[PDB]
């Protein structure tokens, strides 16, 4: 999956890993931590979000309370709009003929958070659902690809 | 002792004319097939 990203979205920012590079885990300092920390943990960008045995008042008091730090300029309440991330049909192969078994993922371009279609899109990936070794279903599972799979 | 050549003639033309167009367009649908190994590149990772 990270592959999938790397090539999928390769050349762009979304086509790294999370955990990021060998190098840099080496090499970041107090500092660089510091900045992230500073440049992007900021309320405007952040939710306080709860449920359970709670009142609703209740909680936002204490944010009120402690989620302070109250700003001056604009700069401050705006939400840094992010470069877009351009798909590139290709592929990746590593090879090993030396693991056990092979893992292959082939993917189209998404429609992002917003569009209702990821609606549709979840109704289909839902007709294909997905399948393992352990399901008792067995044979007669609905799902096409699981049955003959 | 060779009445086609006329009609003989007038043909290769219309050869040589769907030839030099075909070829064109083919070369491009062999080469568009292929990129994707011309392009290839690859690297030998061994383990840390
Ligand atoms: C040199 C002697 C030429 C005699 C033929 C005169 C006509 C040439 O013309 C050709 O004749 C063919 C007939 O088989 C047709 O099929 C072609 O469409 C026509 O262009």
């Amino acid at each position: 999956f990270d592959y999938l990203h790397a090539t999928a979205f390769q050349g762009t920012a979304l086509a790294r890993t999370v955990e990021g590079t060998t190098e840099n885990i080496k090499h970041l300092t107090r500092a660089d931590l510091a900045s992230y920390i500073d440049t992007h943990f900021k309320a405007p960008r952040m939710v306080l979000a709860a449920a359970g045995g709670i009142s609703h008042k209740e909680l936002v008091d204490a944010a009120r309370q402690h989620f302070s730090g109250v700003s001056f300029t604009y700069k401050e309440d705006a939400v840094p709009i992010l470069p877009r991330c351009r798909f590139t049909g290709s592929e990746i192969r590593a090879r090993d003929d030396a693991l056990p078994v092979a893992h292959v993922a082939l993917a189209v371009e998404g429609p992002g958070w917003a569009d209702p279609d990821n609606v549709v899109l979840h109704v289909a990936n839902a007709i294909i659902g997905r399948y393992d070794r352990t399901f008792g279903g067995g044979k007669h599972l609905s799902s096409r690809l699981a049955a003959l799979a | 002792a060779e009445p086609e050549h006329d009609q003989r003639k007038r043909m290769g033309l219309k050869m040589l004319l769907i030839s030099a167009l075909l070829t064109s367009l083919l070369y491009y649908m062999k080469r568009h097939k292929w990129s994707v190994l011309k392009s290839r590149k690859m690297a030998y990772r061994p383990p840390k």
